């Protein structure tokens, strides 16, 4: 959300498009724009966090399962706490003794 | 939005707030008495006479 | 957006990009010497004098 929140996509893109229009960008392509394409890139900019567990790789060895996608309990909180989200994701596939 | 406001109110509109103010400025520049376009026409017509 | 640009710059603004160049055009139309509104007023004051 820090990159493509709906408030950003509306207000900032409308302001940038209005500035480009007033400069004359749509009259002739000479003008240089300033982020008028933000709604086109929704969910693509810094949208993921990938962490490879080096200790787990060392424990497992040459043959191992690669990766797993993990969804948090709160679906819109990883951007608020990246480290907490990654540790919660790594809570899943660990060595288990019972 | 701030950049667009600067462009609109400074580049496109010049230093004038609006066309009415710009009309008043034109009348003041061409005639001593400030006023509207009708005042401009009246002063210029009496000067024509 | 392109149609809006055409409407704004051709219909609403005439053939003028902005108001400053339009002021210069008014000055050039009513006075030989190009310049600002102050130049227009100065030339007209000299003419009336």
């Amino acid at each position: 959300p820090a990159a493509d929140a709906i408030a950003k996509l509306i207000i900032e893109t409308t302001g940038n498009l209005l500035g480009y229009f007033l400069l004359g960008g749509f009259s002739s392509a000479g003008t240089i724009a300033a982020d008028i394409i933000m709604p086109f890139l929704v969910g693509t900019i810094a949208a993921w966090l990938q962490w490879k567990n080096t200790g787990r790789a060392t424990e497992l060895g040459w043959v191992h399962y690669w990766e797993l996608y993990q969804q948090g309990a709160e679906t819109n909180s990883w951007s608020l706490a990246a480290l907490a989200a990654l540790r919660g994701g790594f809570l899943v596939g660990r060595s288990e003794t019972v | 939005w701030g950049d667009a406001s600067n462009t609109f109110f400074n580049l496109i509109l010049g230093g004038f707030q609006n066309l009415s103010e710009f009309v008043t400025l034109i009348v003041q520049a061409v005639t001593g008495a400030p006023g509207g376009l009708t005042d401009l026409q009246a002063f210029l017509t009496e000067r024509w006479g």
